[PDB]
């Protein structure tokens, strides 16, 4: 129920920096700025900060600095492949890096395999990190938790998380949650028939579940992924433990992939009792 | 045996001709000794249409000219496979707003994609489609690749396209997830996303449908895609 | 007399019929060319629309030469908007259409190659071509958004800047791209001239019209010389002047000749005339065009803006908009008011050329017509439009 | 017997009911002697559905609302005849355009027209459809006039719609006679006529189908024309 | 071939101001002026001058002054329909009246039995005036007519005129003219499905074929039509005769409308043959 | 105590639930009113697109008050853009309006008749309400281009004046209606006070908001007072606050009571509260609707301008259109930049009445509660958009 993989181990930035930045264990902000500094991008897109709180927009990261600008979890709509053409264009980039939710990643694997209307970009693309999803919301709902349910404001947000089965927000002294099944209802209908919990299709896979806070459940797929994430453990940029090790581990993963899985087919048999296209 | 290809220029612009050959690295072994370029009079001095594997017809059809409709009708008659070879032949893409008026031919007036007179086989959407799809085409008919080709042929019965199709057919029909590819596709730039929903400029829509081709959401082909990542 | 039809004729974009009347020799005693392509109707699809429709609908007249009609189109609106594009998208406006130039006369060393380029050289100069427009079509796609149909010339200037990657990686491979180029142009012109084409083939008097080396240049096209009529008053045989799908503008009351020969007559010296001449000029002019591409590429200020603001609704201004086409001068004109396009007329390089083609087949032998036709690298979509 | 008649608002905005009340001189007579109205909240007060020998649905339908989609189901169930009343419920119409966002239900996104999850048995484009084409029809079904409902059985196909159709259907087609009626038609005004030929201002276009629907060239109906002309 | 009618005669209008401005009897200005000034209409959708020479663009005409100013036919496109709604909103009219060619009419009478999006316009009609065509032409094609072939300018004609074998151009001192075969294949594509020469739907049909020069060829057909037209005749403000004493006389009229209607029913079959939708 | 639930309830426009907690004698404890209409969504469909498809969308709101939304609409986006509307095109919206308004309070008419009017005079009071309407909708048809979604509403003012033809025969057939309005008023307001609803039916403590006596006042409608919150954060019944489709809008920290009653308290010396007092109000604003129009329609200059020139691009202001529909204040919230519209909001009459009507149905038997529901002439579609 994992995809297909190499190997999985749990991992953690070692910079520091990163470390406070990071939403988890710092993976993708990490890893990009690996391969950006060894060459192996030459820019990636990214959720960067956007017109509102918490409201990110897609941009062309060339510099760790805007990798770090862009790291940390906003569970609302960045639709970051719209970048990707813009980025091997006037950017110049020729090795373009991108991160990913599941949905995302396959826009894009899509493109590269037929890409009927996409001139020069599909060879370009040197590095996917996918990280896992289960369900994004539109901003009126994250407000709606935030702003109505929680009494405060986007402005006092320092940071937002979801996981033990709740939402959770962080103040400048406070630790705000609501139980997620209240979150039912309130994210977008497009997600009730997606089945990929831990983004199969990416390069490397990255996300909080498996793992205890601060470190990261890492997925390594294709030869890419592999090997990019090996040469920056071996550069001493990640600390590692076999995910075997690591409480809650494995068992957690695999549980919520299956519950994605076994609701979508659910979804998309309802779809197709009512007559519904659908994809799947 | 090189397969037998036909590149027929109808109302087109000839782009789809240059993205062919665009293909820069392999052009000259493609031409010389994997296919086999047997009519066209862009490309081969001929008038006299032969039989072919594949014809490549590029640009929609105007039904006011007499030699283009005969020329239509003779190459699917000669032609084992015909492919609309961009959005004008799959389409119509901007030739769906041609309406007549102009010198020297004031009555030239009418567009249509060519499969609303003929039969056709597969169907390369996009204005034009890249270098890539077009080898990656060739080649798969050349290795008899069917598995990769079964979007062609399914393409070939979506031949009225809009950048409207976003709405009608995804974001109406509850599919869409804001992921961007649509506005990422657009060769005009027509599309920018609204609070992660397609936006469109109906200004700069050439009606191609290459926004609905790329869409994950408009079809899901998960095991070439996956075929191909090793995975 | 006898009449030899060439319908269509080939390796050229879009399709022409070519009609000569020859003697009992076959040498030809009238010549007769024109467009069979059916016209779309660019100029009566665009009036009527926003201003912003028009550059992404006349760009599609040709996907051989997209560039100059884009260029063309925004700046007739410019205009007729009285918009002052800033520096910098002035500079990547004629960077786009440098880069263009030497792609486009590649492709007509493409098409033209079974004529002039020997068996055992054929996949070298596919090769050689090839790389060529790989190189130029680097600046295209990052500068302007798509090789082909590029989106991102707009009214005003360009969408974006580039950035320095972007910048120095063109400058780069245009620069080393230099000495290919010579080669090319060297071996080209060589093998024109082996062929061994007749003495005097297609000189004729026709007026040389042209109005910039390069780019292009609006004060240098005199609305008090052009006029333009239609094949019902130009072809004397009625049969073609009513098939002929093009119209017939002139300058000074008479048919003329655009492109490359004419560009190095009025603006580099260039003294020769006729069919070798006319490709002799082309491949010489692809060391114009990259040498202005790569001082550029030096020049651009990447951190500079690159598009004007600009109020669309016009004042009923008539706009010009003149550019130099690989294939020669392009004339885009159009009116805004009321925020839309009230007139609009494209007088294309080929349609200038067409009513000169067909006379400059006469004097020699039929079989020497199709070779005529082609030095004017002719784009019968172009001329149509 | 009068026929039973249901009104369903559906996501629609009332305008179709109430361009049914203006027609005024014959509004007590229609409702009190003519037609039994035997169900719809809006002006019925029960609650619990009966059987309908018509059902007159208003609005499009909202895929995520589960009153909305049960509500249709059972009125399907229950009406001899359905009638797709107004664009929205016929076309999409206007909802075409929704893509969810908005308080206070953000996962309110998509609207499809009623046909693309029950069988519909005749349309009344519109927006809202006239007061005069609402009376003619059922004064027609009244009467089992079945020659003149027809191409109200046929509009039950029409489900998508734009003013783009009138290129794609007419203009392209060589159908396209520059005579107006699209533009007189259109309700919004996002159609005007350039050297005869229609043109479309999409911002206004509420993809409602009413100038493909009065276009002389979409269908002819010849002889119910002459009939009330006594020709 | 004629369509159902009651009564056909010739005739030409006794005011001398709209004789100096017909096309040809002055039957569509002088019977929608009388209804104007008798109050059976309150104004009359006509093609009225536009803003290039012999270019007309419809407008509302609610004084004889300018009905008189869109007199004499133009040869290109006037899509006088749609201006009947605008006619009866801010114009404020209730009793309309319109010149239609027979494709026009179409578009009207199908208005009027299905008016799906059309309110409280249907029932305002109450004069409709249909005039024959058998063809219609892009301006540019007039311009090659006049400006190519003719070798003169849209601006030197004061007339043009369509008969007996030829399209006819009057100068300010010159008659120029044209076989009018020589037209064919610049008329609009759209005409060659047409049936319908003599304007079969229209209250009161006129044209100039059956009649001397400077008379007109009248079918009234309707109730209204035939009381109206007969009006003013009463009235004096027609001279007519009956067709049968008149040359040519109704045998060319029967003879067009035949040949109209036999080529389109050619046409409609070949379009069939091609799979191409027609609604004939 | 047990719940009464009513859904939808009936005889109003669009689906709202009434759900009543009421006592062992059936007394009405505890009552809350909420929209189950589905968003179509218009403030976030029309956010990102062009100016000139606001106005035309969100009129589609609501198809029984479609003149109101339009207004707002071209006035928010007038004051976005600092827009001088010329006065004869000021006077058009104003006359289109007031026009409106005897229409709309005629149709609650038709809807509330049921309750109070006699069997034996049902047929006299629809042939009532038909005839009002007829000639209230010469007015919109006429002026505004449909009497259901007019067309010529724009932003700088109208498409276009009317005739010297069309002014006075409106102006006759409203001064001639007046007797008839007069009779309808009498009549209703009778019937209404005969139905015997009892003493104080209705009577709640919520402040009436009002922008103006009959089109409308942007500077009466005070940011620095106004606030909007969300179901969840209003209703205490998660349940109910999750199902809830309208946002909760609020004055001074509280909700509101608005509508014909808020005005004529407000603009004129009305001092009855509740049920009764709220139909009464509705009924005397005919006669104040009617008798403006007759006003306009003497006043207006049908040769003079009626739409102000403009450039959409905009600088981001936020602009405000304030309009007193016929069930309350609709403000529409409008910014235009970059020629988009980069936000938009609307508050709705009926969205601001449903968090009143609720608890307004307390303290009377459950049977009364849908009375106290159609007092306020509920809009869902409006209330929901
Ligand atoms: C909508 C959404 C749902 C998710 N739900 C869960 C899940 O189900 N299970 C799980 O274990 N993890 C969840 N994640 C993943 C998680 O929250 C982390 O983003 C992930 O663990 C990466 O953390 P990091 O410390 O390695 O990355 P960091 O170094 O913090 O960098 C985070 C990267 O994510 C990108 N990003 C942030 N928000 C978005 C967005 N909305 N769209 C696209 N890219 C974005 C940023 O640009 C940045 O590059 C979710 C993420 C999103 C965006
Ligand atoms: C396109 C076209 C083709 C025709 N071909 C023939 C035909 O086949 N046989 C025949 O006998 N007659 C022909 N007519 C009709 C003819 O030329 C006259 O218009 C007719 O006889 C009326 O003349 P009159 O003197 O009675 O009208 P007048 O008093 O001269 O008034 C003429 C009226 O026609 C209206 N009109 C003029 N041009 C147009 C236009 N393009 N579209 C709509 N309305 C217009 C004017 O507004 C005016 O109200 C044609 C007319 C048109 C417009
Ligand atoms: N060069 C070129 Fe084109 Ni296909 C031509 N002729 C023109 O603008
Ligand atoms: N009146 C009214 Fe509507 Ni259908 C409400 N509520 C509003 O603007
Ligand atoms: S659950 Fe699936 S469709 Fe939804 S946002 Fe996440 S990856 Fe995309
Ligand atoms: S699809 Fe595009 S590139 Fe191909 S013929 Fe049409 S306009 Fe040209
Ligand atoms: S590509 Fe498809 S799923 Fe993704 S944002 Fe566009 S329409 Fe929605
Ligand atoms: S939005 Fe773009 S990709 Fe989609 S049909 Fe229009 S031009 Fe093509
Ligand atoms: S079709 Fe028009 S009037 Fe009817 S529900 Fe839709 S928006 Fe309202
Ligand atoms: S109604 Fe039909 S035939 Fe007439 S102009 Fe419009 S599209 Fe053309
Ligand atoms: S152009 Fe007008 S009539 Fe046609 S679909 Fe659009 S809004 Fe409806
Ligand atoms: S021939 Fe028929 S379709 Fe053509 S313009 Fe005349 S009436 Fe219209
Ligand atoms: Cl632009
Ligand atoms: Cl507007
Ligand atoms: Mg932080
Ligand atoms: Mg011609
Ligand atoms: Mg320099
Ligand atoms: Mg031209
Ligand atoms: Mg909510
Ligand atoms: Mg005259
Ligand atoms: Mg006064
Ligand atoms: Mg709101």
């Amino acid at each position: 129920v994992l995809g297909t993989y190499k190997e999985i181990v749990s991992a953690r930035s070692t910079d520091r920096e990163i470390q406070k930045l990071a939403q988890d264990g710092g993976i993708v902000t990490g890893l990009l700025a690996y391969a950006l500094d060894e060459g192996i991008i030459e820019g990636a897109v990214v959720a960067g900060p956007g017109e509102e709180f918490w409201k990110p927009q897609p941009m062309v990261a060339m510099s760790s600095d805007e990798l770090k600008a862009a790291a940390g979890t906003k569970y609302t709509f960045s639709p970051n492949v719209m970048m990707l053409k813009k980025a091997v264009r006037q950017y110049g980039i020729e090795k373009l890096g991108t991160v990913a939710i599941p949905c995302q990643t396959m826009g894009i694997r899509k493109m590269q395999t037929y890409p009927f209307g996409v001139r020069f970009l599909a060879d370009k693309i040197k590095l996917l990190v996918g990280i896992y999803c289960m369900e994004n919301f539109p901003y009126t709902s994250l407000q709606t938790f935030i702003c109505e349910k929680l009494g405060v404001s986007m402005e006092l947000v320092e940071k937002m998380d979801i996981g033990k089965g709740k939402f959770w927000v962080y103040t400048q002294d406070d630790v705000l949650t609501l139980p997620l099944k209240e979150t039912h209802g309130y994210e977008q209908a497009g997600c009730k028939i997606c089945k990929d919990y831990v983004a199969e299709l990416a390069d490397v896979s990255t996300g909080s579940v498996g793992s205890p806070d601060g470190w990261s459940t890492v997925i390594t797929r294709t030869d890419a992924g592999d090997s990019i994430f090996k040469q920056a453990v071996e550069a001493g940029l990640f600390e590692t433990k076999p995910i075997e090790e690591v409480k809650p581990g494995l068992g957690l993963l695999e549980k919520l992939a299956a519950q994605k899985k076994e609701k979508a087919e659910k979804n998309i048999a309802a779809r197709k009792e009512m007559g519904l296209p659908t994809p799947f | 045996a090189k397969p037998r290809i036909g590149y027929i220029h109808l109302s087109g612009c000839t782009g789809d001709a240059m993205s062919l050959t665009e293909n820069y690295d392999i052009l000259a072994e493609l031409l010389t000794n994997m296919v086999d370029i047997v009519y066209g009079q862009t490309l081969v001095d001929l008038w006299e249409m032969p039989e072919m594997d594949l014809a490549l017809v590029e640009g929609s059809v105007c039904l006011q000219d007499e030699h283009s409709l005969h020329e239509l009708k003779e190459l699917r008659e000669k032609a084992k496979l015909v492919c609309a070879f961009g959005s004008c032949a799959a389409t119509g893409c901007f030739t769906r707003y041609s309406r007549g008026g102009q010198q020297a031919q004031p009555s030239h007036e009418s567009f249509v994609p060519i499969a609303d007179l003929i039969d056709v086989d597969l169907a390369l959407p996009g204005c034009p489609p890249s270098p890539e799809i077009i080898a990656k085409t060739v080649v798969a008919l050349l290795n008899n690749d069917m598995d990769y080709l079964q979007p062609m042929l399914d393409l070939a019965g979506y031949t009225e396209a809009c950048g409207c199709d976003l709405q009608t057919k995804v974001v109406n029909q509850g599919l869409c997830i804001g992921c961007g590819t649509c506005a990422m596709a657009c060769q005009t730039r027509a599309l920018d996303m609204t609070n992660g929903r397609p936006e469109l400029n109906s200004d700069r829509c050439i009606k191609c449908g290459i926004c609905y081709v790329q869409c994950p959401r408009s079809w899901w082909p998960e095991e070439q895609i996956k075929k191909e990542l090793g995975l | 007399s006898e009449r030899i039809v060439i319908s269509p004729t080939s390796r050229q974009e879009g399709h022409a019929e070519l009609v000569m009347e020859v003697d009992d020799e076959g040498i030809v005693t009238k010549g007769r060319y024109f467009s069979i392509t059916p016209v779309r109707g660019l100029e009566k699809m665009v009036t009527g629309k926003a201003p912003e429709t028009a550059p992404v609908m006349v760009q599609r007249i040709c996907g051989v030469c997209p560039i100059p009609h884009t260029l063309a189109s925004v700046e007739a609106i410019d205009d007729s908007l009285d918009i002052e594009v800033p520096k910098a998208g002035r500079l990547l406006r004629e960077l786009t259409l440098a880069a263009h130039h030497v792609n486009s006369h590649a492709i007509h060393h493409f098409l033209i190659a079974p004529d002039f380029v020997p068996e055992n050289l054929m996949a070298d100069a596919i090769n050689s071509v090839s790389e060529i427009r790989k190189n130029a079509q680097y600046v295209v796609d990052m500068v302007a958004g798509e090789g082909i149909h590029p989106s991102d010339v707009r009214i005003g200037g360009m969408a974006d800047n580039i950035t320095e990657l972007a910048r120095k990686r063109l400058y780069a491979r245009l620069k080393q791209l230099k000495p290919k180029v010579n080669e090319h142009v060297e071996l080209m012109i060589g093998l024109i001239e082996d062929k061994g084409l007749p003495e005097g083939l297609g000189v004729h008097n026709q007026p040389t019209l042209a109005s910039h080396q390069i780019y292009g240049d609006r004060t240098k096209f005199d609305l008090d010389r052009f006029t333009e009529i239609m094949p019902e008053s130009w072809y004397d045989d009625p049969e073609i002047a009513k098939r002929a799908c093009s119209t017939i503008p002139l300058y000074d009351g008479r048919n003329v000749e655009v492109g490359p020969r004419a560009r190095m007559v009025e603006f580099q010296g260039f003294k020769e005339r006729g069919v070798v001449a006319q490709h002799v000029a082309r491949a010489l002019e692809m060391k114009t065009a990259l040498s202005r591409a790569i001082e550029i590429l030096d020049e651009l200020d990447t951190s500079a803006p690159v598009r004007a603001d600009f109020d669309e609704r016009g004042t009923g201004k008539l706009g010009i908009g003149a550019i130099e086409a690989p294939r020669g001068l392009d004339v885009h004109m159009a009116k805004v008011e009321n925020g839309k396009i009230q007139f609009y007329s494209a007088l294309v390089p080929t349609t200038w050329n067409i009513p000169t083609m067909g006379p400059a087949t006469e004097g020699f032998h039929h079989e020497y017509g199709p070779h005529v036709i082609r030095a004017y690298d002719p784009c019968l979509s172009c001329a149509t439009h």
